[PDB]
C-alpha cells in the first residue's frame, strides 16, 4: 500500500530526471500486474494526465508520455476478473455459511475483515468503510478497535485519503479507551502527524510525530525509512536548537539506519553543518538533499520552499547572534556563495520578520539589533492585551 | 523556489572555482 | 560566544571582541502571558452561556 | 439626472472649476466634486479638458511634480483661461516642494535647491529661502531646522516632566472612583 | 372612539408590513397613498415622542427602489420625488431636538448619509452628525451597524483610516439577524478590505476566504497583492481587469488614493535599517516607477511620514532610522491611559447594567 | 395646569431622595473598611 | 407647557439608572 503510493507518488512528482519516472513506472507495473488493483491505476493516469505519463489504452490514447508502463491493456481484465470472481463467490460462501450455521460474533467480523482486505488490494473506497463498519458493529471484545485501526490506516496510504481514517481513528479510540496495545499508540501518534502538517500547523505534527518511534515498521502500513526519515526532518524543521543538538543530531536507531542505506542525510551530515555554522557548506547540501529525498517522499514535498527557506533563514539567524557586525559584503562573496544571491535572498527575509538583521545591502554591512528598552515582551505585551479588550466590547455590543 | 536556487548555486560554484 | 556561555560578541568587521550585557528582559513577558491563558478560558466560557 | 441642457462650454467652465479646488489644494473637495459628477468615469476620462486636473492631481499626490508641471505648460487650456489658475498652481508646488527639501535634507547645495523650485535664477530662490527661515552659507543651503518646534499655547502637554505624573494620578483617580 | 382611533393606527401599521410585493402591483403608485396614511392620524399625533410603532424603515424599504432611476428615467431635470422625500424627513428633524427623539431620528440621518454617497457631496455630513449624538439606548443591534457603515463611507472620502476601521469592525459585531449575513454582509465585508487597502498594512483575506462567494474573493485577493507586492504596472493591469467589478461596487475611488500609496509600499518593503542605505539601491528600485521624480518622491515620501529618512545628495547616501521604537517615556504610557479608559465605561456597563 | 404644579413637585421631592441613596453609599464604605480592619 | 412636560420627563428617565442603585446601596 505504502511501497505502492510512494513510487505512484514518484511518477507524479517527476520533472528531475528521465529515470525518476521510468524506475516508478516499472515497479507500479509489477505490482499492479501482482495484484489486482485497476480502479487505483485508473485514477494515476488521471491524476497524471496532461503531463508526460498520459499513456493508456482504455480513456487516452497519447504517444507524448515518456512512460508506456502506465498503458491499460485489456490482459489485465482476466486477471482482474478472474481473482474478483474468486475472492468474492468465496468469501459471500463464507459469510453466508457462518451466518446460516449461526457461528460467531466475531467470525462473522473476520468474515467481512477478510472482504475489507481484499477491498483495499483493488483499491476500493466505499466498498471497503462498508463492509468494515459491521465488524464494528458486531463489537464484543477489544478486538475489533484493533482491526479497524489497521484497516482505515491501509486505506489511507494507498489512496492519500486524509479524512475518513482521521474521523474513524477518532471515533474508535474513544469507542473504548484504555491505549490498547503499544504498537497502537505508535501508530495512532504518526498518523496524527500526517494530519497536522497537511492542515499545515507545522510545530503540532512534530509534537506527534517525534514522540512516534523512528524504527516502527509494518511494512505497508510503514516502513522503517519512511517514518525515520519524516520524524527526522519534520523534527529539524520546526524545532529549535536545542531539541536538535539532544534528539536531532542522533537517535541510536538513526546510526544504525544510515549504515544501511544513504537516503537520510539528515541525522549526520546537515546537522553537524549546521551545529559548525556553514553557507559554503550547508546550503549546497541542502540543495542535494533536497532533490534527493525530499522531492520523492510523499511528505517532505508538502513542506517544499518552507523547508528550503527557514532553515537558510535559520543558520544566518545565528550567525547573526554570535555576530554584532557582519560584514555582508566579506560572506556574500567568499562563504561559498556570490555577493547578489546572499543579498537578495537575506532582503527576502527580513520583512517576514523572522530576524533582527540591520541591513545595507550595497555598502555590505549587517549589524544587530538587541531587544533592551523595547523588549520583545513590552510592545508584544502592549497589543496582545487589546485581544483580550476586543471580545469584552464584544460582549458589551450584545448585552441583555 | 528551488529551480532559481539550483541555477543560481550552480553559478556560484563555477565562479568561485575560477577565481 | 554563540552559545552564550559567556556574554561577548564579536565584532567581525573591526576585528575586534566586544562587550555584550547579560540581562536582557525583565519577568513581565513570563507573568503576563500566564494571565493571557487563564482570562482567555474564563472569557470563552462566559460567552457561550450568557447565549 | 439633469442631462437636459447640455453645451460643451460647460466642460470647460467645470475643467478650470476643478483647476481652482485643485489649485487652493483642496484634496477633499476634488474628491467630492468627482461624487457630484453623475458619469465619474465617463465624463471626466474621455474630455481632455477635464483630464489636465486629473492627471495632474494623480503626480502631485504621489509627489511626481516634476511631471505635473511638464503637462501644464504643454497643455491646450493653458493657451487659454488656464494661464489665470497657473499663477496660484505655481506658488502652491514651489511651498509644498520646499516644506519637502526642509525635511529629508539636513545640507544641500544652494544651486540644487533652486533646480529643484523651478527657479533659472539663484536670487530669487535665496529671497524665498530667507523668507522661509532656512539659514544660507556662501554655496551651501543648511537645513539645522528641519521643522520649528513649540509654536505658543498648548503646553503640560507632551514632552515635559511631572505634569505627566500629576495626569498618570488623575486618570486612576477618576477610575477608581466609578470602580468604587 | 378610543377603538376608532386605535383601529385607524393598527390599519396603517398593517397595509405598510403588506406593501412589500404582497397584494400589491406597483410600489411608486402606491407611494402617494404611503404618505398619505403616514401623515394623519398617526405622524401628526407624535410631537414629543418616538417608538418603534413609527418607522422609517418600512418606508426606506419602499423609496430606495425608485432610486435606481428607471421609474424616473432621467428624462428630468431633478428628481421631484426625493425632494419630496426629503423635505418631509427634514420636517420630522425639526420636531426632534434630542430630549427622546434617538430612534426613528437616527434611521433619518442613515438616509440622509445615502444620499449623499449615491450622488450628492458628503461635507454637509458633519453636522447631521453631530447633532444626531445624545446618548443612544433605544437604537436596534442592525440599526446601529447600518449607521456606522455609512459613517464609515463619509469617512474615507474625508481621508480619515482610522476613525472608518474601528466603526466598520464595530458594526459587524451587531445584528444576530440571519437576514443581514447576506448580500448586506458582502457589502460590510467589501468595505473592510478597502479600507485595510488604503492604510496600507493589509493583511491576508484569510478571514473572508468562507464567508464571501469564491467569485468575489479573487478579484478581491488580486487587489491586495497588487498593494502587497508593491507593484504599480501589476496594480494598473489588475484596475484594467476588473474596471467592471470597482465601478459596479462604487468604489473607484480607490484608484486615485492607492496609486500614491502603492509605490510607497514598494519602496518600504526594500529596507531601511542601517545608520546608511546606499542610495543607488533606493534610486534603482524608484527608477521603475519614474526617473524623472526620483528626487522629489523620495523627499514628498519623507514629508508624508509614513516612513521617515535624512538624505545628503552631496554625500548622495540616503540615511535612515530602524522604524522601531522605544518604552522609556509618556508614549507607552498613553496606550495604558487609554486601556483604562475603555474598561472604566466597560465597567460601568457592567453595573448598570 | 394645576396638575402639572404638582406633577413637579412630587418629581421633586423624588430628585432630592436620588442625591441622598450616594450620600449614605460614600458612608457605608468608610465604615466597612473599619469594621473589617477591626476583626 | 411643552417645555414644563421635557423637564418632567428627563427626571423619569434619571430615576431608572438610581433603582438599579438603590439595589447596589443595599448589597454594601
Amino acid at each position: 500500500n505504502y511501497e505502492v503510493s510512494e513510487k505512484a507518488f514518484l511518477l507524479t512528482q517527476s520533472k528531475v530526471s528521465i529515470e525518476q519516472r521510468k524506475e516508478a513506472a516499472e515497479f507500479v507495473l509489477a505490482k499492479i500486474k501482482e495484484e489486482e488493483m485497476a480502479p487505483y491505476y485508473k485514477y494515476l493516469c488521471e491524476e497524471y494526465l496532461v503531463n508526460n505519463g498520459q499513456s493508456d489504452l482504455e480513456h487516452d490514447e497519447k504517444s507524448d508520455s515518456l512512460n508506456e508502463w502506465i498503458k491499460f491493456d485489456q490482459e489485465l481484465y482476466n486477471e482482474l476478473c478472474k481473482k474478483n470472481e474468486s475472492k468474492i463467490k468465496e468469501l459471500n460462501e463464507k459469510i453466508q455459511k457462518l451466518e446460516e450455521d449461526d457461528e460467531g460474533e466475531l467470525e462473522q467480523a473476520q468474515a467481512w475483515i477478510n472482504l475489507g482486505e481484499y477491498y483495499a488490494q483493488i483499491g476500493d473506497k466505499d466498498n471497503a468503510e462498508k463492509t468494515l463498519g459491521k465488524s464494528l458493529s458486531k463489537a464484543i471484545s477489544t478486538g475489533a478497535k484493533i482491526d479497524v485501526m489497521l484497516t482505515i490506516a491501509r486505506l489511507g496510504f494507498f489512496y492519500n485519503d486524509q479524512l475518513y481514517v482521521k474521523e474513524k481513528l477518532e471515533a474508535v479510540n474513544s469507542m473504548i479507551e484504555k491505549g490498547g496495545d503499544w504498537e497502537r499508540r505508535n501508530r495512532y501518534k504518526t498518523y496524527y502527524g500526517i494530519h497536522c502538517l497537511a492542515v499545515r500547523n507545522f510545530k503540532e505534527a512534530a509534537k506527534l510525530l517525534v514522540d512516534s518511534l523512528a524504527t516502527f515498521t509494518s511494512i505497508e502500513l510503514t516502513s522503517y525509512e519512511s517514518i525515520a526519515t519524516y520524524a527526522s526532518v519534520t523534527g529539524l524543521f520546526t524545532l529549535e536548537r536545542t531539541d536538535l543538538k539532544s534528539k536531532v543530531i542522533d537517535s541510536p536507531e538513526l546510526l544504525s539506519l544510515i549504515s544501511t542505506t544513504a537516503a537520510l542525510q539528515s541525522i549526520s551530515s546537515l546537522t553537524i553543518s549546521l551545529y559548525a555554522s556553514d553557507y559554503a557548506s550547508y546550503f549546497p547540501y541542502l540543495l542535494e538533499t533536497y532533490a534527493n529525498v525530499l522531492i520523492p517522499c510523499k511528505y517532505l514535498n508538502r513542506h517544499a520552499d518552507f523547508f528550503v527557506r527557514e532553515m537558510r533563514r535559520k543558520v544566518y539567524a545565528q550567525l547573526l547572534e554570535s555576530y554584532k557586525t557582519l560584514s555582508l559584503k566579506s560572506m556574500a562573496s567568499a562563504f561559498g556563495v556570490s555577493v547578489a544571491f546572499l543579498d537578495n535572498d537575506l532582503g527576502k527575509f527580513i520583512p517576514n520578520k523572522q530576524l533582527n538583521c540591520v541591513i545595507d545591502r550595497v555598502n555590505g554591512i549587517v549589524e544587530t539589533n538587541r531587544p533592551d528598552n523595547k523588549n520583545a515582551q513590552y510592545h508584544l505585551l502592549v497589543k496582545q492585551g487589546d485581544g483580550l479588550l476586543t471580545k469584552l466590547q464584544k460582549y458589551g455590543a450584545a448585552v441583555r | 523556489d528551488d529551480f532559481t536556487n539550483e541555477l543560481k548555486a550552480e553559478l556560484d560554484r563555477y565562479k568561485r572555482e575560477n577565481q | 560566544i554563540l552559545d552564550k556561555i559567556f556574554y561577548g560578541v564579536l565584532d567581525q568587521g573591526n576585528g575586534w571582541l566586544y562587550v555584550y550585557e547579560t540581562p536582557n528582559q525583565d519577568a513581565t513577558y513570563d507573568s503576563a502571558l500566564e494571565l493571557v491563558g487563564q482570562l482567555n478560558k474564563v472569557v470563552d466560557q462566559l460567552f457561550e452561556k450568557a447565549s | 439626472n439633469h442631462k437636459l441642457s447640455e453645451s460643451d462650454k460647460k466642460s470647460k467652465l467645470i475643467s478650470l472649476y476643478l483647476l481652482n479646488l485643485l489649485s487652493q489644494n483642496n484634496t477633499t473637495k476634488f474628491h467630492s466634486e468627482l461624487q457630484y459628477l453623475d458619469k465619474h468615469i465617463k465624463n471626466l476620462e474621455d474630455d481632455s479638458l477635464l483630464s489636465y486636473p486629473i492627471k495632474l492631481d494623480r503626480w502631485l499626490m504621489e509627489g511626481s511634480y516634476q511631471k505635473a508641471w511638464d503637462l501644464l505648460q504643454s497643455g491646450s487650456q493653458n493657451i487659454s483661461e488656464f494661464d489665470s489658475f497657473t499663477d496660484i498652481l505655481k506658488s502652491a508646488i514651489r511651498d509644498e516642494i520646499a516644506k519637502n527639501t526642509e525635511l529629508s535634507y539636513d545640507f544641500l547645495p544652494l544651486s540644487n535647491i533652486k533646480a529643484l523650485l523651478f527657479f533659472n535664477n539663484e536670487k530669487e530662490t535665496e529671497k524665498f529661502a530667507l523668507e522661509r527661515n532656512w539659514p544660507i552659507v556662501n554655496s551651501k543651503v543648511y537645513f539645522n531646522n528641519q521643522s520649528k518646534e513649540k509654536a505658543d499655547y498648548e503646553d503640560e502637554m507632551m514632552h515635559e516632566e511631572d505634569q505627566k505624573t500629576n495626569i498618570i494620578e488623575k486618570a486612576m483617580d477618576y477610575a477608581i472612583s466609578i470602580e468604587n | 372612539k378610543t377603538i376608532e382611533v386605535t383601529a385607524e393606527i393598527n390599519c396603517f401599521m398593517h397595509l405598510l408590513v403588506q406593501l412589500f410585493l404582497w397584494d400589491s402591483k406597483e410600489l411608486e403608485q402606491l407611494v402617494e397613498f404611503n404618505r398619505k396614511v403616514v401623515i394623519p392620524n398617526l405622524l401628526c399625533y407624535y410631537n414629543l415622542r418616538s417608538l418603534n410603532l413609527i418607522n422609517a424603515k418600512l418606508w426606506f424599504y419602499i423609496y430606495l427602489s425608485h432610486e435606481t432611476l428607471a421609474r424616473s428615467s432621467e428624462e428630468i431635470n431633478s428628481d421631484n420625488q426625493n425632494i419630496i422625500l426629503r423635505s418631509t424627513m427634514m420636517k420630522f428633524l425639526k420636531i426632534a431636538s434630542l430630549k427622546h427623539d434617538n430612534e426613528t431620528k437616527a434611521m433619518l440621518i442613515n438616509l440622509i448619509l445615502r444620499d449623499f454617497l449615491n450622488n450628492g457631496e458628503v461635507d454637509s455630513a458633519s453636522d447631521f452628525i453631530s447633532k444626531l449624538e445624545y446618548p443612544h439606548t433605544d437604537v436596534s443591534s442592525s440599526l446601529e451597524a447600518r449607521y456606522f457603515f455609512y459613517l464609515s463611507k463619509i469617512n474615507a472620502i474625508q481621508l480619515d483610516y482610522s476613525t472608518a476601521n474601528e466603526y466598520i469592525i464595530a458594526a459587524i459585531r451587531k445584528a444576530p439577524h440571519n437576514s443581514k449575513s447576506l448580500g448586506f454582509l458582502q457589502q460590510s465585508n467589501k468595505l473592510h478590505c478597502c479600507i485595510q487597502l488604503l492604510m496600507g498594512d493589509i493583511p491576508e483575506l484569510s478571514f473572508f476566504h468562507q464567508s464571501n462567494m469564491q467569485k468575489s474573493l479573487l478579484p478581491y485577493y488580486h487587489l491586495t497583492k497588487a498593494v502587497k507586492l508593491g507593484d504599480l504596472k501589476k496594480f494598473t493591469s489588475t484596475i484594467t481587469k476588473y474596471k467592471q467589478l470597482l465601478l459596479k461596487d462604487d468604489t473607484y475611488q480607490l484608484c486615485v488614493r492607492l496609486r500614491s500609496n502603492v509605490i510607497k509600499t514598494g519602496i518600504r518593503i526594500i529596507s531601511l535599517t542601517y545608520k546608511k542605505i546606499s542610495l543607488r539601491d533606493i534610486c534603482l528600485k524608484l527608477n521603475l516607477d519614474s526617473e524623472q521624480t526620483v528626487e522629489y518622491m523620495v523627499s514628498r515620501a519623507i514629508r508624508d511620514g509614513v516612513i521617515e529618512a535624512k538624505i545628503n545628495h552631496e554625500d548622495g547616501f540616503i540615511e535612515t532610522t530602524e522604524l522601531l521604537n522605544i518604552y522609556d517615556s509618556e508614549d507607552p504610557q498613553q496606550v495604558f491611559d487609554e486601556r483604562i479608559k475603555f474598561a472604566n465605561q466597560l465597567h460601568d456597563e457592567y453595573l448598570v447594567s | 395646569y394645576f396638575k402639572l404644579k404638582k406633577l413637579e413637585k412630587e418629581y421633586e421631592l423624588l430628585t432630592l431622595q436620588e442625591d441622598y441613596i450616594k450620600d449614605e453609599q460614600r458612608h457605608l464604605k468608610r465604615e466597612l473598611k473599619r469594621a473589617q480592619e477591626e476583626v | 407647557e411643552q417645555k414644563i412636560q421635557e423637564t418632567e420627563l428627563k427626571i423619569r428617565s434619571k430615576t431608572e439608572n438610581v433603582r438599579r442603585l438603590e439595589a447596589q446601596r443595599n448589597a454594601l
